[PDB]
DNA sequence: GGAGGGGGGTGCTCTTAAAGGGGCAGGTCGC
DNA sequence: GCGACCTGCCCCTTTAAGAGCACCCCCCTCC
């Protein structure tokens, strides 16, 4: 059931994302932009604000701790399959990120933004956040470092 | 000078003619390792032969190598004659070395197999008698120096054998770089005297503890003014200069496998995996052929 | 020329609809439409048995060299071993001159391929198209000779003696060959666990050239028309253009500098296709793993766009004078490319390290969800 | 499949309707419609201002061998010089396996022109037709392959590399490298007045491959049927076939014996054709004249149906793996037809005296009323 | 033995039609379709009203050791005890050596999963089905018991006696006996919440049997080859006999090792039955919980793509020659999977740790979305 | 009958920040 | 003078959590 595949741009400014099938333009402009909304997330004190509906059931599994997933080797507790799958990492010893310049081979991300440090790159970034001047190279890594940082919250 | 090429070539041609006869004779069809449609043989010349016909017409000489009188040669002159042999090929613009290249391995192999079982002879009145190979021998053929990384590990455990007595291919493997030192230990007496040296322990086991005399118990290397391509103190700043960073400090292996390919401008000339077993007790076979190397350890192990 | 910004056919005094790639017929998968079958081809030109020679007693050297590429053949007198190559490629760029300079790099990569630096004698291909107006060819095929022989000059040999012959599609091509010595060249059949490979030239050049064609047509271009635009695949296009047509005779001086173990050169077939060629004739038990791939700048996504026809993250996109993949320790790498990238001798240009030589397996393979490094267009 | 006597499509389950040749649009000019073009393209990639050096103060030898092929480059190492050729052509032949064998012996005549009788390597460019179909070429291509193999073999040479490409017709060649002393090859700039030039090969291959070919169709048929008989071209096809797979080694060899002033490969721009080439590179002021054109059986006759497509008698008839053309001595041409008819060890054919030489203008010229001779065709 | 090459009938004289698995009728729910009703029986035949006998003003194991399974019936001389089982499975591979292997390897099961790691005796009942004809009874009745005998050998016992009877399906099974001291079998009545569940085989055997069984039947096979390719079939077959014929001596073996509380083996009734009815058994107020479900690969999609008949996702679909579900400490399990991937004798095999022990009401469940671990082929 | 739209909920890949264990490097007390 | 012990700070790795797209599921639909 899997309709051909067709690319459509979201004409709107500011939002220059291409996606997958005219299907999920309608999706998309839904639920990002029209839709504008706010709550409140339940607990009494997060304080957080989030727009989509979605996002607050997420946010319901972090302020509790309920632990659904099971590590086949080490019978280690984790909130999320993603989380699950890069802990695994360590029982295959598999390293798939590589630096380019030194060969310096590492599991995830966060530990090659620190080997770049060494390789200094943030010369040649030029995307940054407004507020503390992160120097970011690509555009939505600045969206992460004010979600996980200088959050939006009441 | 001490090595005499036309001797070894004189050796390789003789060799080279009833190679070609048994050949002809047989008259069976063999095909050469050249590019071209040729019947395979032994050139008559050591220049023209290929790479893998020198190979194995090196490898065989070591078992149908003749003399005039038709007594096989005694391991001691074959060594000497293959030495000769490569004199002649550095001479006239070959570049191999049949002791190092890597396609050259099976003949490293038969000659260890020849000289493994080998003794001195006191079969001459005289009861030291001198080996026809010779520390300058070696020198003169490029064997010991700087040249190649391979020269240059074998350079090192000739001096170390010497200095250190290092007999036994055992008390070599056991060396290790972090084992070894080295201290100016400059003399106040003399200004500027900059004396260099490097100390090992030697594995003497015996009841009492602690160390009873500082010079009894270590053997030290000396700087050689007489040329500065061989002082000992040198190769080996020079051996560690071309090594790694990482494997300095390390205390399982002193000796490093040559890189393959290697440039005169090439920062790294060795690798970070200790060379083989097999390759270390080859490497110390054509080591002890050598005369001085020999009375040295004679005179050592006696006192 | 070199000096002129691209090939105007005005100025030739040639008709403005005229374009040198409307002679070949591009295709998805390039010029090895079988990719498969081409392999098996090519495997029978070199299959020989009569040359194990009972191994010649021993670990003989191979007179097929790397086996698929810059066979290595002994020579009767002076210990000397003959080096040469052949590679043919028909138009994909627009400008003639840079056309046979891309030509005669393409087939000079092979030697570099195996550190041979120097090169003493070329041959040239030249053939004529059948579909070619007799003025045409009097404007275009001696600009193409003037690149083939200033790349010539510029990797120090000269092009003499050739052949011309008549085709649909214009054929250029040549043989590159060098008398060398033993230690002149580098075989390819060392590579050891714990090393890392190197590539000197960005993937994706045949995504861009191919786009460029599409710029006119209204059809192929609405495909893409979202995700790139079109100054951005002018850029690549030049970019391209120009990194086809460089040589990687600083590759190989710089392989033999850092002790360098196997290399091979990209193109036609794949990346992955060239790195499982290469694990082949290595004598210990390595397989390649591919990390990252670099590629020019919005080209990825033009490969996502355009579905199977193109497959740039499964590497087997071809690919035309392509840069080396080197097997180099990990500290030399990281020397080779801070010296290649800002060398004294020469102009700069980058180097990438983009795998891990693993153990056990002599098989090459990318990692499922490889990392894209977008290469920055030249600022 | 080397000792059958014929190509059998049925054998190799192929309809009957499938022919080689028919991927080629054979002309009657042959691989190239112009021939003052393509010399003057061959000529332009085979000069290079920097070459002469002012003659190094001296008398440097041509660096382009022949000048027009089989070029002679110096090497660095022991005085050694590098002789190289390469020659493509389409199939003609039916038949696959002798098709490769052509091919070779194509690529070897030029070679064997400059006196070189030893090749140390062969490589070969095989292309395979994007219109055959996939289970043909399959069955049909390895035929090719080891063909050109056998060749090479019984050429004392390895075929050790290649390369495989896509092209509308299939396209089959290689070069062949020898590295020589100067005492075993032959500049062809010797020639003297009061020499006569031996043609190794009969003239005429191209007439009655292309006759039959159109053998089948009945629309050209009708009228050449009017001049010879049907019979004839499948007798002189087989020759030509047989003519075009032996190689001119023995003839290489007799040279040296024989003091050859010079000698080049009749292939391609036809007898002719080479006798100008030949001439122009004489440093004595000499000129050829073709007293005698020793035409295949009934060939001749057959070029009268077609006013053009053929042109034998002008001489400008293109000719695939054709003999040498040899400036002797009128003495040693006595014997050297001789030798080469009755060899030691056997396998000889007939070589003509076309012609002679004279002093005057450096050129050649095929009489205003050549004679003919009507080759025995051997069964 | 059939393990060097596939059974083919006709190489024992046997028509192709032939298959072993036709003389069963095979069903997905097993070899019982009322799983609970069976429950109910086996308890009835098990429980016994004089065995409290007032506790023994004390608190002594009980003679049905755990109610379940593997009674332990303590003797009167030297304080022994007398561990025996029982089980009977019809044939459902069609390779006999393999199947009477298969039925050894489940008789033996049930020991392991008190830790008794030898056996000093066993029995065997062979049935042999009444259609089957003569021809064919002596020549795989033969195999079956090779295959038996040769299990047996691997257990370190022997299989001396038994007995044959007629039957309309083949009814192929054992006995298995041992007599140990007090220390050499764990009693699998202790269970602490913090443990964690260790499983030694994967699941989904009776779904990847019964598919090859589809291969056959064109109405069922083009339900579910939709969802998997015959090559996928063909490999979870081979892994299901390879994992189905084996023991599970390691395991028991290890579970002394590492502390084991309590055990069981998968054979019938699902791992959602089998735990339900291993909790009953445990002292404490201890509830199971699997989050991780091990099947082999692809026979997930088939069994939800099947409807109701299988049902692995809900823990019931039957198993034949099961694993073991271990309770250890978490930090033992941490060790127990590292040592049998990789045991100091050698042979080794994976396990999974598929959920964990918390406080409760002696029950087993299964989470709503269980994480299916699709298990490789490994060689 | 039906393919297309609307509404909803979800897994997966990517990204970033926070927490944490290991190890290098001080200051203080004892021998 | 030398060491052991406590503690502080940095390095590098692992866990935790948000963003958004591609996807499925269900339902409705007027043509
Ligand atoms: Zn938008
Ligand atoms: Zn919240
Ligand atoms: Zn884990
Ligand atoms: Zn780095
Ligand atoms: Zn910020």
């Amino acid at each position: 059931k899997k309709p051909p595949i067709q690319y459509v741009r979201c004409e709107m400014e500011g939002c220059g994302t291409v996606l997958a099938h005219p299907r999920y333009l309608q999706h998309h402009i839904k639920y990002q932009h029209l839709l504008k909304k706010k709550y409140v997330c339940p607990h009494p004190s997060c304080g957080r604000l989030f727009r989509l509906q979605k996002q607050l059931l997420r946010h319901a599994k972090h302020h509790t701790d309920q632990r659904d997933y099971i590590c086949e080797y080490c019978a280690r507790a984790f909130k999320s399959s993603h989380n699950l799958a890069v802990h695994r990492m360590i029982h295959t010893g598999e390293k798939p990120l590589q630096c380019e310049i030194c060969g310096f081979t590492c599991r995830q991300k966060a530990s090659l933004n620190w080997h770049m440090k060494k390789h200094d790159a943030d010369s040649f970034y030029q995307f940054s956040c407004n507020i503390c001047g992160k120097k970011f190279e690509k555009k939505d890594s600045v969206v992460a470092h004010k979600a996980k940082s200088h959050p939006e919250v009441l | 000078n001490s090595l005499k090429p036309e001797e070894g070539l004189e050796v390789w041609k003789n060799w080279a003619q009833t190679k070609n006869a048994e050949l002809e004779k047989d008259a069976q069809n063999r095909l050469a390792p050249i590019g071209r449609r040729q019947l395979l043989r032994f050139q008559e010349d050591l220049i023209s032969s290929a790479v893998a016909e020198l190979n194995y017409g090196l490898c065989l000489m070591t078992r149908e190598a003749r003399n005039g009188e038709g007594e096989p040669y005694d391991p001691d002159v074959l060594y000497y004659i293959f030495l000769c042999i490569q004199k002649y090929l550095f001479e006239n613009g070959r570049v191999d070395d049949i002791f190092s290249d890597l396609y050259y391995v099976r003949f490293t192999e038969w000659l260890h197999e020849v000289l493994k079982d080998v003794q001195p002879r006191v079969t001459p009145l005289g009861y030291v008698l001198p080996s026809h190979v010779t520390e300058e021998m070696l020198w003169e053929c490029k064997q010991l120096g700087a040249h190649s990384p391979s020269t240059l590990l074998t350079t090192l455990m000739f001096f170390n054998t010497k200095y250190f007595l290092l007999k036994t291919v055992d008390q070599h493997m056991k060396l290790a770089f972090s084992k070894v030192l080295r201290q100016t230990k400059k003399n106040p007496s003399n200004p500027k005297d900059k004396s260099t040296s490097i100390r090992y322990l030697k594995a003497l086991g015996i009841h009492q503890t602690g160390q009873k005399v500082t010079d009894d118990m270590y053997a030290e290397q000396t700087e050689n003014p007489e040329n500065p391509l061989r002082c000992p103190i040198k190769l080996y700043d020079f051996y560690l200069f071309k090594c790694p960073q990482s494997v300095k400090g390390r205390n399982d292996t002193f000796y490093l496998t040559p890189e393959p390919v290697v440039a005169p401008n090439s920062p790294i000339w060795y690798s970070v995996q200790p060379i083989s077993r097999e390759q270390m007790g080859q490497m110390l076979t054509r080591i002890l052929v050598i005369r001085e190397i020999q009375e040295a350890i004679a005179v050592a192990n006696a006192s | 020329m070199s000096t002129r910004e691209s090939f105007n056919p005005e100025s030739y005094e040639l008709d403005k609809s005229f374009r040198l790639t409307r002679f070949t017929e591009l295709k998805g998968t390039g010029c090895k439409v079988p990719q498969d079958v081409l392999q098996k081809l090519l495997e029978s030109l070199q299959e020989n048995h009569f040359q194990e020679d009972e191994q010649f007693l021993g670990a003989v050297m191979p007179r097929l060299g790397i086996g698929m590429d810059t066979c290595v053949i002994p020579l009767r007198h002076g210990g000397l071993s003959l080096v040469q190559t052949t590679d043919y490629i028909y138009p994909i760029v627009d400008d003639p001159y840079m056309m046979g300079r891309i030509a005669c790099a393409n087939v000079l990569s092979d030697l570099y391929a195996m550190g041979v630096t120097e090169c003493d004698n070329m041959l040239m291909l030249l053939g004529v198209s059948n579909k070619m107006t007799d003025r045409e060819r009097d404007k275009v095929m001696p600009l193409i000779i003037q690149g083939f022989k200033d790349a010539a000059e510029e990797a120090g040999t000269s092009v003499t003696g050739g052949q011309t012959v008549l085709n649909p599609w214009i054929v250029l091509g040549g043989v590159a060959t060098t008398v060398c010595q033993p230690n002149e060249f580098i075989m390819p059949d060392n590579a050891v666990p714990g090393d890392v490979l190197v590539l000197t030239k960005p993937l994706g050049t045949q995504v861009a050239v191919a786009v460029h064609q599409w710029l006119d047509i209204p059809e192929k271009w609405n495909k893409i028309k979202l995700v790139v635009t079109q100054e951005d695949v002018e850029l690549a296009y030049q970019e391209a253009m120009m990194n086809m047509a460089r040589l990687n005779r600083t590759a190989a001086g710089l392989m033999h500098t850092f002790n360098a173990h196997a290399a091979t050169d990209i193109t036609g077939f794949g990346i992955l296709g060239h790195a499982q060629n290469l694990a082949k004739q290595q004598r210990n038990e390595v397989s390649f793993v591919i990390h990252n791939l670099p590629v020019l700048a919005k080209m990825a996504a033009v490969s996502k766009a355009c579905g199977n026809m193109f497959g740039l993250m499964h590497g087997t996109c071809p690919e035309t004078s392509g840069g080396l993949l080197i097997c180099l320790p990990r500290e030399q790498a990281a020397r080779f490319c801070a010296e290649i990238k800002s060398p004294k001798y020469g102009e700069g240009h980058q180097a990438w390290i983009i795998g891990i030589v693993e153990k056990g397996n002599r098989t090459a393979r990318i990692i499922d969800k490889p990392r894209i490094i977008e290469v920055a267009p030249q600022v």
